C-alpha cells in the first residue's frame, strides 16, 4: 500500500512539475507582452504632448 | 504623468480660446476709434433724415 501510494504520490508531483513547467513558459511570454505594452503606452500616448 | 500633462494642455488651451475671442471683440470696427465721422447720412439717424 505504501509503494502504491507513494507511486500516487510521485505521479502528484510529477502533475505539478508539468504545470510549473508550463507555467513558466507562459510567464516568460507574458513578461515580453508586458515589455512592450509599457513601450507601446510610451510612445503613442507621452511622447506626442511636448507638441501640444 | 499623462494626466498632469493633460490637465495643463487644457488650461493653456482654455486661455488660448478666451484670448482669441477677445482680440476678436476688440477688433470690432464699432469700437475702433473716431473714424472720420461718415459723409453719408446713416439710415439709423431719423433725426438728420427728418
Amino acid at each position: 500500500q505504501n509503494i502504491q501510494e507513494a507511486c500516487l504520490l510521485l505521479d502528484k508531483k510529477q502533475k505539478h512539475i508539468q504545470i510549473l513547467i508550463k507555467g513558466n513558459s507562459s510567464s516568460k511570454s507574458q513578461i515580453r507582452r508586458s515589455s512592450v505594452e509599457a513601450q507601446k503606452y510610451v510612445q503613442d500616448k507621452l511622447l506626442p504632448w511636448p507638441q501640444e | 504623468v499623462y494626466r498632469e500633462l493633460g490637465s495643463i494642455v487644457q488650461e493653456l488651451k482654455e486661455s488660448g480660446d478666451k484670448l482669441e475671442e477677445r482680440l476678436t471683440m476688440l477688433s470690432d470696427v464699432n469700437l475702433l476709434s473716431a473714424s472720420k465721422p461718415r459723409s453719408n447720412i446713416d439710415s439709423k439717424d431719423l433725426t438728420s433724415h427728418r
